[PDB]
């Protein structure tokens, strides 16, 4: 007895197919998860013979919330901390943001997706800290739904860490995830730190999970993430009238089997909604967009908003904005 | 140039 809700599957496929066409993209995937049960409510590939739900990509900015949660847990920062976000060098490598800010709050670090801010959190913690947190939220763990190429992503078992490697890991690079893995991360965010397996078969709630992160810290960062879908945030194009949403939008470049990059982009948005009491985790990935826009916020955020808004209406979720 | 995993391409930071 499958967990997929065919209403949600049909609107996910419709919106994903339209976004793949609009962006003149090779393909796209979307995965929708119930943050209380781990049930997969929708899971779509576009086109339907391009089996991209299990393709791996560097998760980029979608890991930044986990970096803020870890820094708060370790007491590197407090809830109202302000970071110095002036660009600087790590081992000769210039660390910069899209836009230069001299300083950001922790909310600003997510709103502006500050590489400078998250690098300073990372280099204030042992290299083991983010390795442990990412693992707690399921990165490097198999998903077990029975799909071709499924497996466990590309996750470091690293003995030795340069400063720049510690920083790029906090940015979400030098590791790879599947859409299913990332959806499970965001389901663990939506539950406020309860890790549950994905299911393509129905379960009866409540589903006991593994406590992998304190509720207070995860909820703190979910509220900070709301800024990303407000003006001046990287994910404003994902905003849904009537709802608070907690998202991150990001971009990777495609890696060949030689570990060399080619000039094909992977645009993604991951999120939970409604942010007041999450119901759903959603991941949308657009592969090789070719209509002159390449980044997550431009390419994948609009379809995140179209799909999540359609889900919230279909499932009669009460609007939680204002 | 960039390479995976030792010198990744990073959004917003050349
Ligand atoms: C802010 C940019 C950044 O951290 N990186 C990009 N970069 C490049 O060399 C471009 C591919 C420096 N980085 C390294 O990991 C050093 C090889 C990552």
């Amino acid at each position: 007895p499958l967990s997929i809700d065919e209403r949600l599957q049909a609107l996910v496929y419709r919106e994903l197919n339209n976004a793949v066409a609009f962006n003149k993209a090779e393909s796209g995937s979307a995965v929708l998860v119930d943050v209380n049960t781990g049930e997969v409510l929708a899971m779509a590939n576009s086109p339907g013979r391009n089996r991209t739900i299990t393709d791996v990509f560097e998760p980029g900015s979608t890991v930044k919330p986990m970096v803020v949660m870890t820094a708060l847990q370790r007491g590197v920062v407090r809830e109202n901390s302000v970071l110095n976000t002036i660009p600087y060098r790590i081992n000769g490598h210039e660390i910069k943001d899209v836009a230069r800010y001299s300083e950001l709050t922790l909310t600003g670090v997510l709103q502006k997706s500050s590489n400078v801010g998250v690098s300073k959190l990372a280099l204030a913690m042992p290299s083991s800290a983010l390795v442990d947190t990412y693992s707690r939220f399921g990165l490097g763990k198999a998903t077990n739904l029975g799909l071709v190429g499924e497996r466990s992503g590309l996750y470091p078992q690293k003995q030795r860490w340069s400063d720049i490697e510690r920083a790029t890991f906090s940015f979400g690079y030098g590791l790879m995830v599947t859409p299913l893995q990332l959806a499970r991360v965001y389901a663990t965010i939506g539950s406020y730190g309860i890790y549950r397996p994905l299911s393509i078969t129905k379960v009866d709630p409540p589903v006991p999970g593994e406590r992998v992160f304190p509720e207070s810290i995860v909820r703190t960062v979910v509220h900070m993430m709301e800024s990303v879908a407000l003006p001046g945030g990287g994910g404003v194009k994902a905003a849904i009238k009537g709802y608070r949403i907690a998202i991150k939008t990001g971009t990777a470049k495609k890696v060949g089997p030689d570990g060399r990059y080619i000039n094909k982009y992977i645009a993604y948005t991951a999120g939970v909604a409604p942010a007041s009491q999450p119901r759903f985790a959603l991941v949308v990935v657009i592969n090789d967009p070719q209509a002159g826009k390449y980044y997550g916020g431009a390419v994948s955020a609009p379809v995140f908003g179209a799909i999540m808004g359609g889900v919230l209406r279909t499932m009669n979720i009460e609007p939680d904005a204002l | 140039a960039c390479s995976f995993p030792k010198c990744p391409w990073v959004e917003g930071c050349a």
